[PDB]
């Protein structure tokens, strides 16, 4: 079978979109470059993977002749990123190549062929559930900025997704860097009783987020193995590995006994904390907090440059405190919370702070000071 | 710049 | 001792325009740093890479006269995260204190009189230009400069006087490929005027500042040594490319009888789209020009071919030329007509492009051989 | 890739 089919520019731009950032630009496997496009009974199903995550969109299309190729994902992005918004395209192969024509303008493509791409078994899942798709964005808005990028630390390269069995099932999700963590929990959806507690690859949490973050209508059915997740909303479909490791006993360094209680104005605390960290550099990015009666100061020292200090309000009535973090990791968290009250739940100046919206009971968010 | 106690870890 | 008090402002915007020739990193530290010179109610603010010095001064009252130097793009990050609308004091304790509200920075800083500054230079030429028409002979040539380290003599705008029959002012720019020439009818005050080679950094800086001015006169001072442009309250000073210009009159071809017409945005786009699948290693598009059509062909052998086709003006003997597509786009940017006319002789002699709607402007390109 | 017959260089 050799492919021929007519599609609209605008609706292939957008599905290649959804399909192409998967392909590594850095990779070396020619294959692996690639996008497969498969024209079929009235779909054209496009496929890209790096072996370890593959992600599919499909979309209805007259097809002339029905048949498959793949193409370099980039490549075929760039040119179709620069083809008129509202014009058709062409696709077609003739008796490995591919002729793209829109108008005048026409490429030949040197491609390969279906059958070098890479295919998986049938998924077989023991585990099937649904959430909504602004309840999964909400999950990952809240855990995927505290993910470890560290190769030395490779299954904390991801999330933790597990059940946790309070009187009502809840379903969890948690990240760490070893330094920040955080938590978020729901009510569990029903079908997730025995769902194993699995770790989500950093990579496929990012290409997840992408998409959600386009605002998804309707659930995502999601379906799991000890082995491999996979994410199915609208005309997508995300398949990955899941990491082979252990996640860490988390619920050992969340500090649920922390009496020292301070409260700031948020946006007064992000933005002293960015002005006071302007002269930070390679060497680190500490800030000490010197917190007293109604008062915070910040003052933030770097041998290469010089020092910085602020003073904000602050609701505080323990006894005196100063403690040091990291100013990026304090402005991280900060940047999740969502009120005007900025919460931290202290207890001596080595141990981990409990952050949180003043507000909310779901999400929190732990920080491990630093020696200043 | 000590590591959450996560066991294991740190 | 100095201690000023400046508007965030005011002060965000004129280091704004000076801390752009520091290079982030040096060697040199000092050389990384703007000088702040506050003395007789105005604040100079000096940066320099040696080669080349600007300088912007704005009238304050000043608490105690004085001068500092510090690190230029930490201050400015610094400024701009201070609130629009706030005051800023600058001070030294005989270390530069920076207060803003209960902002306090303490900055490492170096002294003025280990920053490397020039006496008042003497000119041998002084006239003036209206920033407009500045940026308007700059915009013509400036993307033609090179950038190649052994092809020095070029890396700079060649700025002259021609004896026409009207005396001209002219800027030509050429990196071996690309070429720009620009005329004007000469002002007041350029006889005399050496021929000089301005370095294509000063360029830069310049255009930046032109762009970030409405209409206002520059004076230019020039001698066979340095250049100097004053517009408002900035001073841009810069050494010249110690070089020969070629004979750039010689690569010009004003006999060139075959005329090419396109739609300029038709042409571009195709140029851009069948560019798509050329990399580095060569980026020749091959016009095949036949009466009132064009076609366009990219071939990449690792990765495949590219054709486009446009309706044309073309009248001549049928011609296969080819350019890098690259400059060929670079080119069709600097027009602002529908049309866009290429004069052309055969497959290996310089195309010409004149601005329709710029007679004093032409651009040569040389083509490729496909 | 011919330069332009500027004199000297091309």
């Amino acid at each position: 079978h050799h492919m021929r089919i007519t599609v609209d520019r605008s609706q292939f731009f957008k599905s290649l979109g959804r399909v192409h950032r998967v392909v590594e630009r850095r990779n070396t496997v020619p294959i692996l470059s690639n996008v497969l496009i498969d024209a079929e009974n009235g779909s054209v199903q496009l496929k890209a993977t790096d072996l370890d995550l593959e992600v599919t969109e499909s979309f209805t299309v007259n097809i002339e002749k029905a048949g498959a190729i793949t193409v370099p994902a980039y490549l075929l992005y760039d040119i179709v990123r620069k083809l008129p918004d509202g014009s058709e395209i062409v696709l077609s192969v003739d008796e490995s190549a591919m002729s793209i024509v829109s108008g005048c303008t026409h490429f030949q493509l040197q491609c390969l062929p279906k059958i070098d791409f890479p295919e998986s078994l049938p998924g077989q899942f023991g585990c099937r559930f649904f959430l909504s798709a602004s309840k999964l964005k909400h999950l990952l808005d809240c855990t995927q900025f505290a993910i470890s990028t560290e190769e030395t630390r490779y299954y904390l390269n991801g999330i933790y997704f597990h059940i946790v069995h309070d009187d009502v099932l809840k379903l969890r999700l948690v990240a760490t860097d070893g330094h920040r963590l955080a938590q978020v929990d729901m009510e569990a959806p029903s079908g997730v009783d025995g769902m194993p507690g699995v770790i989500i690859p950093r990579k496929a949490v990012g290409e997840l987020q992408k998409l959600l973050s386009e605002e998804i209508d309707g659930d995502v059915c999601i379906e799991l193995s000890e082995t491999k997740i996979r994410f199915s909303l609208g005309s997508v479909v995300f398949t990955s590995k899941l990491v082979d490791g252990t996640f860490p006993d988390y619920q050992r360094v969340i500090p649920l006994g922390n009496d020292r209680k301070l409260i700031v104005n948020r946006q007064d605390f992000s933005s002293a904390v960015d002005r006071v960290s302007t002269i930070s550099n390679d060497r680190g990015r500490a800030v000490k907090l010197t917190i007293e009666h109604g008062q915070l100061k910040l003052v933030v020292n770097n041998p290469d440059s010089g020092s910085a200090e602020d003073q904000l309000a602050a609701t505080y009535t323990s006894e005196p405190l100063e403690i040091g973090f990291n100013s990026r990791y304090l402005l991280d968290i900060a940047g999740q919370l969502s009120s005007d009250e900025m919460v931290f739940m202290l207890s001596d100046a080595v141990a981990p702070a409990l952050i949180r919206d003043n507000n909310n009971a779901e999400v929190l968010y732990v920080l491990m000071p630093v020696r200043v | 710049v000590p590591t959450l106690p996560l066991v294991p870890x740190g």
